[PDB]
């Protein structure tokens, strides 16, 4: 629902701000989330829960 | 411009209002920059804005600019009523101010929502006493 | 010297989950997308399913760190409601008080 | 495109295309052959009309801007 | 209540305050100088000093309100008053010069008289005598008479017997019936009088 | 009769008649206004047994432009705008009554919002498979159009051959009434019959056959959104409706021999906030471009003179039954509660 000018302008802003440049569906975007944070089992609240 | 005016505030539930009543005017009222009949489409709310000026026989004699935030539509009309009544006391005689006080136009309504307590359904509503 | 055997089992689950976290993360990324071939994703499904059961983070339980109570625990202090109240009611929890309003 | 612009421009717009087409029909009704674009779009009335349309498009619409636009259209359409 | 017992109810009556001082008695002069030292509650958002204020219609409106939806209740009320007035203007234009003199077109006059025609004079109150309760005919206070008239009218309009008829058309029809001493609300008053007349023998159980 | 005027001819109304009510004969109500009058104003005509319309400046200004219309220039677009209940519709009706008595052909769309919402039978068109027909909305308007212009529908004659079916067709030279009857009799041809009417009137008015008035109340519906859905529950666009597509052509100033008078309305619109009333806010970008250049005419609340004459017109009909309404203190409360808004005042006086 974007013009060719708006689409090319959004791809340009994505490359400058380090976002995903290729067209990626919502399912595949979970890969980005998985590696953008620490897994729950690696958080200090998790593995150091008990004294 | 040298036009005399008075200012006051009012509170009703969670609504807070601040009114500026000019000594002279044509009866215009602006609420957040909007005409009062456009801001208060409900007639009961407009009747509350009429109460102070009508009780002292001053409909169409003052211009008012008020700002109100918080609360619902009826609470905002109530906060504006109290704010305009307080500011209007500057342009009436002492005897007229005492009549407005005895008419309940200058008192802050202390009735606010009561908290819910634990172990019951509402502020007073209890859970059903289970059938024995 | 943990409170009970159930706490000791959760201690071991948290330790094993920490050791396999990176491996499980990498294998899961292969499964959570529509880009890679199904043939490769089906192999990744079998690989993560073959890891030890106690490496799965959903099996970790937030137990009271002093009594091992599995429910009624406040996450911020990691204490059961009973132990929390004991400390709070003796004025030993900084800034915590009874609420009246 | 025009939808990508964040500031309205009167040149090569529907407003310019519509007002020009109207003035040509008026000249034909008067049986006048002065159909030069540069002459029609060079009068002071078109400058007031252009100034009024740009204000309605780029600034907040209000009763004073609608009245200014009204007086510029009445002069171009010979509505007195 | 968030008001302490020291707070007095506000008196919203312009005439009461413009009354000259000479007309005041020594007792009314004491009450006015007393209120200058008392705490007054804030005027509720219901009543005002308007000249079009009607306490009976305001009360009937609250008794129709469901779940605090005053806007809807007030909307049904003014639609009924308009519906009653349009029916009377239609009956007025279609009548002869002689009949026109007897046709009422004021909906407030019709509303007050319709309720007055449905108020019961006597009711049945249970009195304990000898360990048993007996339905004893007793005189009703003015409050109870007016309340029962409103409650019966509202209950009749909510009856499922009316199929798909909107409230303003139902109520306007019932008011004009009661205004002429007809309809089911008048019948309900007659039943309470017939059931109180049947228990006439038990009237002596009363002690006031 | 301080609020009435004996001048019942809208061609003779002037500034001296401002604030005064003139009477519309029952004959003109049946012929000129089978539709378009506000629903609540129709209730008043039945209750007062008469139709009286106040002469105001918005209509007087517009009547001045229409009396000086240069029928050689392209049609001019006039747009009535103003806050809710200020009298936009009734100002348009006063102008429709003027042109109706001047022997103009009246093309009156009483409420264009009804063509973009609440449509039960939205059939696909046969003339153009990419458009939808609206037989109920189109047939309803054809009946009212026939009542208003009945005396002209025989003199006007089509200039082309129109094919309804493999068996039926309207040959050249046939009266335009035959096209109107085909749409009324056969509702499946109603939408196309409407399109042919708008096509012939716009064509023959430019040839000097007659003067044409295009009156559209709720014009901001043509370039907005619709609440109609396809069989796949997908939104339909106004341009895809045959009625809206053809009515847009009449709003263009590519013809002469008449005028175009429209009125905005937030009441009944779709996806517009309550307090929106200015042209661009209601027309949108697509709507403002389709009408520009146009002449907007403002409609505001009653001024002190108009307010007083309105109260006197109600008291003169005994409509205000409350004993305190005629008093000065009762008029000040009516003025405050409505802020001189004509619609708010009529609603408050309806139950007093
Ligand atoms: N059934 C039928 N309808 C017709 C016929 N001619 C015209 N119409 C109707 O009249 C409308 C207007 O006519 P016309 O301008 O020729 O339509 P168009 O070819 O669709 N024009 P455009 O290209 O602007 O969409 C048409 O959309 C259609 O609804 C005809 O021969 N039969
Ligand atoms: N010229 C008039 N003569 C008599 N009554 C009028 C006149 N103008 C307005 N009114 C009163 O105001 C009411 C509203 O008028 P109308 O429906 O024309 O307003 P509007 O601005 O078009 O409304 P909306 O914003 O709902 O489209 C009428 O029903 C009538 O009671
Ligand atoms: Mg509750
Ligand atoms: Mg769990
Ligand atoms: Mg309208």
């Amino acid at each position: 629902s974007l013009s060719e000018y708006a689409f090319r302008m959004s791809r340009l802003s994505a490359r400058l701000f380090g976002e995903v440049t290729r067209p990626t569906n919502s399912k595949s975007m979970k890969v980005v989330k998985l590696f953008s944070e620490l897994p729950l089992a690696k958080k200090k609240e998790t593995y150091d829960w008990y004294p | 411009q040298g036009m005399a005016f008075s200012k006051s505030e009012g509170k009703r539930k969670t609504a807070k209002a601040e009114a500026i009543v000019y000594k002279h005017g044509s009866g215009r009222i602006k609420v957040n920059g909007i005409d009062y009949q456009l801001y208060f489409p409900i007639t009961q709310d407009r009747e509350q804005l009429m109460f102070p000026f009508h009780f002292v026989d001053r409909l169409g004699k003052h211009d008012v600019t008020c700002t109100v935030s918080g609360g619902g539509r009826s609470a905002q009309a109530g906060a504006i009523r109290l704010a305009m009544a307080k500011a209007l006391c500057s342009f009436v005689t002492e005897d007229e101010v005492e009549w407005m006080r005895q008419a309940g136009l200058l008192t802050t309504d202390p009735r606010v929502r009561e908290r819910k307590k634990p172990g019951q359904e509402g502020a007073r509503r209890k859970f059903t006493w289970k059938k024995r | 010297h943990y409170v009970d055997w159930r706490m000791w089992r959760d201690v071991k689950r948290r330790k094993m989950a920490y050791e396999y976290a990176d491996e499980r993360l990498r294998i899961n990324s292969l499964r959570k997308n529509t880009i890679l071939p199904k043939i490769l994703q089906d192999v990744a499904d079998e690989e993560i399913a073959a890891l030890p059961r106690d490496s799965c983070p959903v099996r970790i339980r937030n137990r009271c760190v002093m009594t091992s109570r599995p429910r009624g625990v406040k996450r911020r202090w990691r204490l059961s409601r009973i132990v929390f109240r004991h400390l709070a009611d003796h004025g030993q929890l900084s800034g915590i008080q009874r609420a009246t309003w | 495109t025009e939808a990508d612009m964040e500031e309205y421009i009167w040149e090569n717009s529907s407003s310019e295309r519509n007002i020009l087409e109207t003035l040509l029909q008026m000249k034909a009704a008067e049986k006048n052959m002065e159909i030069n674009k540069e002459e029609l779009l060079g009068t002071k009335e078109i400058e007031e009309y252009k100034k009024s349309v740009v204000s309605l498009k780029n600034e907040e619409e209000n009763e004073n801007s609608i009245s200014q636009y009204k007086e510029s259209v009445k002069r171009l359409l010979n509505v007195t | 209540s968030r008001y302490s017992p020291e707070f007095k109810d506000p008196l919203i009556d312009k005439e009461y305050y413009r009354k000259p001082v000479e007309e005041l008695t020594e007792e009314e002069k004491y009450v006015r100088e007393l209120k200058k030292t008392q705490l007054i509650k804030a005027a509720p958002a219901g009543k005002t000093s308007s000249v079009f204020e009607d306490p009976v219609i305001s009360k009937f409106t609250n008794m129709m309100m469901i779940g605090g939806n005053k806007v809807l209740a007030r909307s049904l009320m003014i639609q009924t008053l308009e519906a009653v007035k349009r029916k009377q203007f239609e009956k007025y234009h279609a009548a002869s010069a002689e009949e026109q003199a007897t046709i009422e077109r004021n909906p407030y006059t019709i509303f007050h008289q319709a309720l007055k025609n449905c108020e019961p004079m006597i009711g049945l109150v249970p009195i304990l005598k000898g360990g048993r309760f007996y339905q004893v005919p007793v005189p009703l206070p003015d409050r109870r008479r007016r309340f029962l008239a409103m409650k019966w009218m509202i209950t009749e309009c909510r009856d499922k017997k009316h199929q798909r008829t909107l409230m303003p058309e139902k109520l306007s029809h019932k008011l004009l019936e009661a205004f002429h001493n007809q309809g089911p609300v008048i019948k309900r008053k007659h039943d309470l009088h017939k059931m109180a007349e049947a228990n006439r023998a038990l009237a002596h159980y009363r002690w006031w | 009769a301080i609020s009435r005027t004996n001048e019942n001819d809208p061609a003779k109304h002037g500034d001296q008649h401002e604030g005064q009510h003139y009477n519309i004969s029952p004959q003109d109500l049946e012929t000129v206004f089978p539709h378009g009058l506000p629903p609540r104003f129709v209730m008043q005509v039945k209750t007062f047994s008469e139709a009286c319309l106040m002469v105001r400046k918005p209509a007087l200004e517009l009547l001045h432009y229409l009396k000086n219309t240069s029928f050689a220039y392209p049609a001019i677009r006039y747009l009535l705008y103003g806050e809710k209940g200020t009298g936009k519709t009734l100002s348009l009706c006063h102008v429709i009554h003027f042109c109706a008595k001047q022997d103009w052909l009246i093309l009156h769309i009483p409420d264009a919002h009804l063509w973009v919402k609440n449509c039960r039978d939205l059939l696909q068109s046969s003339y153009n498979k990419q458009r939808f027909d609206q037989p109920l909305e189109a047939s309803t308007w054809l009946k009212n159009f026939k009542t208003t212009n009945e005396r002209f529908l025989n003199q006007i004659k089509v200039q082309e051959k129109y094919v309804w079916n493999k068996r039926e067709s309207t040959e050249k030279g046939s009266p335009l009434g035959e096209v109107v009857e085909q749409g009324i009799t056969r509702v499946r041809n109603a939408t196309d019959a409407v399109g042919i009417v708008l096509k012939e009137l716009k064509r023959q008015s430019s040839l000097g056959m007659f003067h044409l008035l295009v009156a559209v109340d709720g014009i901001n519906a043509l370039w907005g959104r619709t609440t109609l859905k396809r069989e796949d529950k997908s939104p339909i666009a106004p341009e895809e409706l045959a009625l809206v597509h053809n009515l847009r052509k009449m709003m263009k100033n590519d013809w002469h021999g008449g005028a175009i008078v429209s009125a905005l309305s937030q009441t009944g619109s779709l996806f517009k906030p309550r307090k929106a009333y200015l042209p661009q806010e209601l027309l949108g970008k697509e709507g403002f471009d389709a009408l520009d250049p146009f002449i907007p005419i403002l409609v505001s609340n009653y001024n002190p003179k108009e307010f007083e004459s309105c109260i006197q017109y109600y008291l003169e009909n005994n409509w205000l039954q409350h004993e305190k309404a005629p008093t000065e203190e009762g008029k000040k409360e009516l003025l405050f509660l409505s802020n001189a808004n004509p619609s708010l005042l009529e609603r408050h006086c309806a139950y007093l």
